[PDB]
């Protein structure tokens, strides 16, 4: 249905 | 990890760089696992600012950060997704699709996927804003294999959401424009792409015969049947669903499934350890036995009757319920010979044992199979011979006690069975 993203970071 | 208050400050500064640092900080907050403060970011009035940053072509980093930030907000409840859309995010995201920056284009894909995924209204609004041409252009290469894996999965998943809900179903011309690409994806080697591709097809086939037809005309049944026997549950599940939906259509459509060799896969499907697979395999079988006598004969030739007998004997109650339907359909449209064969396979005992079920619905389906079976015996004058088998197993009782029942149809058929073949 729905999906969020989460990582990276500078 | 900044506070929402500090993020507001950075975004409100008229400093592009300060805004960039505050947006990234917002993205990281909305990335937490422990309940992201989505509602606070929304109440703070940040969405319009984020949508605004999507148009800053000269600062791709803030396009990325804000796209990402918006994507996670759009991944929330309908109220939250609605907030993004209300902020004008749709046309802004479609414009990003053609970004020279893959990571930015990818976020736009992802964002639209969540927006469209909220329901048919948002799905159609995304289509009305013209998201389809740009999306399809991204997969416009000779061989899908040259695309970055993660990127291909995102597009597939987003296209899948454009195929999804049923009130109303996706626009017909939108489905036609999408099908060719969707079919290429259905033939791709990535296990995840294959899964979402199958979900998309399973959605397109959940509807009127006309809908099933446009998918069947693309020659996808053979690939579906192949995927039907994959080793990964994530692929099998949606493939079986798509197959299941197709056999609800015309007998001509069901025949395409049988010709593709689907039946040879059912011995393992009907005994699959996964309760859900078993239940949908039996459901699929009930819509196949509801076909013509020559299709019921195909069920027989592949040796699937003993398997139906088995499921009806031991399985989750919901699987057994579909089994009853399958037997009732089989008994209803089959020849006398096919029905006799059913009895020789041992359908009576397990069918009797289910008359004790506490579910009025399955009792009506079964008494119906019994009527059907006797009607066949009548043409063989062997009525009396069956009327004993049903006593043997101890069914003469259940149909007896079913006289003194409560739901009309039941004791109507119950009694009708007593006075006519028994007492």
């Amino acid at each position: 249905g729905k999906i969020s993203k989460h990582w990276t970071g500078i | 990890n900044w506070s929402v208050e500090d993020i507001v400050k950075g975004i409100n500064s008229n400093n592009l760089e300060s805004q960039l640092q505050a947006t990234q900080a917002a993205r990281k907050l909305l990335s937490r696992e422990k309940q992201p403060p989505i509602d606070n970011i929304i109440r703070a009035g940040l969405i319009p600012k984020f949508v605004s940053f999507l148009g800053k072509t000269d600062c791709s980093p803030i396009q990325f950060e804000s796209a990402w930030a918006l994507t996670n907000i759009a991944s929330g409840t309908s109220e939250q997704t609605k907030a993004v859309v209300d902020g004008g995010a749709i046309p802004a995201f479609i414009s990003l699709l053609a970004s020279p920056h893959a990571h930015i284009s990818e976020q736009a894909v992802w964002a639209l996927g969540n927006i469209a995924g909220d329901g048919s209204a948002f799905r159609d609004l995304v289509i009305k804003h013209g998201a389809i041409d740009p999306l399809l252009a991204l997969l416009a290469v000779p061989d899908l294999s040259t695309l970055a894996c993660g990127y291909l999965r995102n597009l597939t998943w987003t296209l899948s959401n454009l195929c999804r809900n049923k009130n109303p179903a996706p626009p017909l011309d939108a489905v036609e424009q999408i099908l060719p690409t969707l079919v290429r994806l259905l033939h791709h080697n990535d296990p995840e792409v294959l899964a979402d591709s199958c979900w998309a097809i399973s959605y397109l086939t959940d509807g009127p015969n006309e809908r099933i037809e446009m998918v069947v005309k693309k020659g996808v049944v053979p690939q579906l049947v192949k995927l039907l026997g994959a080793t990964e549950l994530p692929i099998v599940t949606p493939a079986l669903r798509a197959i299941g939906n197709i056999v609800t259509g015309t007998d001509e459509q069901t025949q395409k499934v049988i010709d593709a060799g689907a039946l040879a896969v059912f011995p393992s499907l009907l005994t699959n350890p996964k309760t859900n697979i078993q239940k949908e395999a039996t459901w699929t079988m009930s819509n196949i036995t509801a076909g013509r006598q020559d299709q019921i004969q195909q069920v027989v030739n592949h040796g699937l009757v003993p398997f139906l007998v088995g499921v009806l004997s031991k399985a989750d109650f919901k699987t057994q319920k579909e089994a009853a339907w399958a037997i009732t359909n089989y008994t209803s449209g089959g020849t006398v010979e096919q029905i006799v064969y059913l009895v020789h396979c041992g359908i009576i005992e397990p069918l009797m044992n289910l008359l004790s079920a506490k579910d009025t619905k399955i009792i009506q389906v079964i008494l119906d199979a019994i009527s059907n079976i006797f009607q066949a015996a009548e043409k063989l004058g062997e009525t009396e011979k069956l009327s004993i088998m049903i006593e043997e197993c101890g069914g003469l009782d259940k149909i007896e006690a079913l006289q003194r029942h409560e739901n009309e149809s039941v004791y109507k058929a119950s009694l009708n069975l007593i006075e006519k073949y028994f007492s």
